[PDB]
């Protein structure tokens, strides 16, 4: 029978004189019932009775209650009363209490829909905050002790009880944990002492639920508090494992046939099945408490996820979706590391520069893929105030990696205002650019002395860093520093500065260009100006871009509209993802593959979900979106290998990337270092096209070409580096593909119809 | 199942066309080993051509079954 008829809810209509109150039944356990009467919960504890009648505690008093079913009424017996309608706290049990009561959750006992996932985020709440708080094992302890005074020797009493005294005057401190391996060591010291005859079984069956408490806490604190939500995704898995690897008939013959002699096991596991839904909402906020804010999985949380993750089954794809996120999520940098290093750097240098030391510290800074923009713009002063100047020489040789840096000085104003010049130049590109960069403080600096620190065509790039640490909002900083650029002209009239660059310090840009347009630019924003480059953006060369804001500003979508003439429109809307990847060079040993596949896969999720959110809420009819990610680091890896980690990365979510017409991909890597471009097609989630490429720079010129590996050199093939699109992506594309038959297009036949009727009259 | 994809079918299977292309596909060997295994693979590939014609048409048998017209209703 199919898993829609074993329902666990009622809905009940009764009459009482004229009024028709609708009730709804359901239960928390099989002895736990909810009833939902004028739109309020009840709990009700109803246990039944031999006689047929029911025995309630509804508002803390107990009744004892019957009914009899008549033609057109039911008539409800509460103690010596009728009623006819007509027929049209301590911490430690709070743990129990909303344990039970998730696990019910788990086990298929639901609240009724408008008021499930009401208390439940609750639950899940309480039991992360009470297994979190050092109190409870004491309490636990306590508890088992104090219930058994006696039986046990003095010894390991007296023990265990100095042991949790510390535990207990050390509550809520550094370097406290609970003692369980202590307890743990003295029970197993009095047990290898072994004492005969009414000492041997006396200690060993009364020390039991003391074993099973430092059991429970083997690994503190946190490690227990892992373990249950643990333990709660295990059941999910003890049901959900049964209904994979085919149809629900194939499942409940195979348990018919499993459990012969029993057939509420197959019945409980329908019954479970049936609210998978509510179970994968419960399971979702269970995994965000297990690992969220902790960047690491142990081997026995990667189990737990492994076997989460190949529910295969589309009505779990909410549990595995999520835990597949956790799989790449904890194995990104906390920031702490960056931060500490990048600063230690930055502040030990300025005592006394020059001990050749601090030197190649510098110089590892600007050479490192590694990112360090959200570490850089902080360097205000710090305490120190001679670090401006070490900041604003890194940045700048951080980020101008693409140009030719000749000459850099440092100058000051009689003020605190450090500023740096640069002098800097094109070798193959747009054929001598200078620049400069300053820092201010909270705004007042750089208005105060704007044209005092700018002494330094418009070949002319300044850049400027402000103080403002709070609250990302693009639209108050956009318009705060716009008001003066709008009124400031001298970046025109001085001598002619080709852009003025806002940093807000993670960090902020907002690119200006105070000479000809309006001081906006919404399309290379949160951009360096000098790595602009390095986002594969200028080949939109067809596309008037409109981007699109989104949280978490490191993604970058755009929406782009193919250029037309002044007379038919535009047809062709695109949505392009381009998203940089930043880590360190990697050294393979066999250990290269996580980061390439977690980072990838990481940016690949946040632009579906933006790219979902972006197409749903418009109406373009885009039909070849394109994703595209950069890998900067270098890895030593054969190249089919990262053929096979992109088909499983695309592959596992060809199906999403179906529905939200992406079609196109590509992936560019350092191999050894030699770049290499993975251009992927991929239609109907069955099969994924992917074309290996390898970037050919042995020319006379500056350009790059595009070589294939011998196999399917497909279209690229002597494919430049860099080529726009644009297509007609529909109606004079058909109309050519029908006419090569001999018939003209389906939507031409009204106005033939016409035509036709014209010489019909 | 045109030829092409009897190729492709073949490049996953075959031991021989496998150990033929995936050498071919090895750069820096020489010239005359690259045309010597471009030819021997072009062999096998109009060789083989029978068997996996009769593997494809039962592949093809499978899907015609009384189990599919049960399912589709």
């Amino acid at each position: 029978l199919p898993a829609h008829t074993l329902l666990n809810t009622v809905d009940v209509e009764l009459i009482y004189e004229g009024v028709k109150y609708v009730l709804k039944v359901t239960r928390q356990s099989p002895n736990s019932y909810v009833v939902i009467m004028n739109g309020s919960c009840v709990e009700v504890d109803v246990h039944r009775l031999s006689d047929g009648g029911l025995l309630l505690s509804y508002d803390g008093s107990s009744y004892t209650t019957y009914m009899k079913e008549e033609v057109d009424r039911y008539r409800i017996t509460i103690g010596n009363k009728t009623c006819v309608f007509e027929k049209e706290e301590k911490l430690h049990r709070v743990f129990h209490y909303v344990l039970d009561n998730l696990v019910n959750v788990m086990n298929g006992y639901c609240l009724p829909d408008p008021f499930f996932s009401s208390k439940v985020k609750d639950w899940v709440e309480r039991l992360m905050k009470t297994l979190r708080d050092p109190s409870l094992p004491l309490l636990e302890l306590q508890d088992i002790m104090t219930s058994v005074s006696g039986r046990i020797p003095p010894n390991v009493e007296k023990s265990i009880k100095k042991e949790m005294a510390q535990y207990a005057s050390n509550i809520t401190s550094v370097l406290c944990q609970f003692p369980s391996q202590q307890i743990a060591n003295i029970l197993d010291s009095h047990a290898a002492t072994l004492n005969r005859k009414s000492e041997r079984e006396v200690f060993f069956m009364n020390t039991q639920s003391i074993v099973q408490l430092v059991q429970r806490y083997r690994s503190g604190i946190r490690g227990h508090m892992k373990a249950v939500v643990m333990d709660l995704l295990r059941q999910y898995l003890r049901v959900e494992t049964q209904f994979q690897n085919g149809h629900y008939d194939k499942c409940v013959f195979a348990l018919r046939e499993e459990n012969k002699s029993d057939m509420n096991t197959v019945l409980n596991y329908i019954f479970s099945h049936a609210q998978v839904t509510k179970k994968n909402l419960l399971v979702t906020m269970l995994i965000d408490q297990l690992c969220g804010r902790d960047p690491t999985l142990t081997d026995e949380l990667l189990n737990i996820l492994t076997e989460l993750t190949q529910l295969s089954k589309t009505t779990n794809a909410k549990v595995a979706l999520r835990a597949r996120q956790v799989l790449i999520a904890s194995h990104l940098p906390s920031y702490e590391l960056r931060h500490n290093q990048v600063e230690s750097i930055f502040l030990s240098a300025i005592d006394m520069y020059g001990h050749q030391f601090c030197i190649e510290n510098l110089q590892k800074l600007i050479l490192s893929e590694t990112s360090i923009f959200d570490v850089l713009p902080n360097f205000f002063y710090h305490s120190n105030q001679v670090v401006r100047m070490a900041a604003l020489e890194v940045y700048v040789r951080r980020a101008y990696i693409a140009y030719e840096l000749n000459s850099v000085q440092h100058r000051q104003l009689k003020d605190n205002t450090c500023v740096v010049e640069f002098q800097f130049m094109l070798p193959t590109s747009h054929p001598q650019r200078m620049g400069g960069m300053v820092s201010f403080r909270t705004f007042e600096d750089f208005v105060r002395i704007f044209d005092e620190v700018m002494g330094c065509e418009p070949i002319h790039i300044l850049n400027v860093a402000i103080k403002t640490d709070c609250d990302i909002e693009d639209d108050r900083l956009a318009a705060m520093f716009r008001e003066f650029t709008q009124q400031n002209k001298a970046t025109l009239v001085d001598h002619g500065i080709r852009r003025l660059t806002f940093l807000v310090a993670f960090p902020k840009f907002f690119t200006f260009r105070a000479r000809d347009k309006f001081e906006e630019d919404r399309i290379y924003r949160h951009l360096e100006p000098a790595l602009a480059f390095q986002l594969e953006l200028n080949r939109m060369r067809n596309f008037d871009l409109t981007a699109i804001p989104c949280a978490n500003h490191k993604m970058h979508l755009y929406l782009g509209a193919a250029k037309v003439e002044v007379g038919t429109e535009v047809t062709d809307y695109r949505f392009f993802v381009r998203a940089i990847i930043r880590h360190s060079d990697l050294v393979t040993k066999e250990a290269s593959f996580e980061y390439l596949q977690n980072e990838g896969e990481r940016l690949l999720l946040e632009a579906m979900d933006e790219l979902e959110v972006a197409f749903n809420n418009t109406n373009v009819r885009t039909d070849c979106n394109h994703i595209f990610l950069n890998f900067v680091p270098t890895v030593i890896m054969d190249p089919s290998k990262i053929e096979e980690s992109v088909r499983s990365m695309v592959m596992r979510y060809g199906s999403r990337l179906w529905k939200l017409r992406v079609l196109q991909a590509e992936l560019k890597i350092n191999i050894r270092a030699i770049p290499i471009r993975l251009f992927l097609t991929n239609e109907s989630g069955y099969y994924l096209d992917i074309s290996l490429y390898k970037e050919v720079t042995d020319s006379r010129t500056a350009q790059i070409m595009f070589q294939a590996y011998g196999d399917k050199q497909g279209p690229l093939h002597g494919m430049l580096i860099n080529t726009p699109y644009v297509t007609k992506d529909l109606l004079q594309s058909k109309r050519f593909q029908a006419q090569s038959l001999g018939t003209t297009y389906i939507y031409d036949i009204p106005e033939m119809f016409r035509q036709s009727l014209i010489k019909l009259w | 199942f045109r030829r092409k994809d009897l190729v492709k079918t073949m490049r996953r299977v075959d031991p021989v066309y496998i150990h033929l292309a995936e050498r071919l596909g090895t750069p820096e060997l020489s010239t005359a080993e690259r045309k010597e295994l471009e030819n021997k693979l072009k062999e096998r590939e109009e060789f083989l051509i029978p068997i996996y014609h009769q593997v494809a048409v039962q592949f093809a048998d499978l899907h015609d079954t009384p189990g599919r017209m049960q399912e589709k209703g």
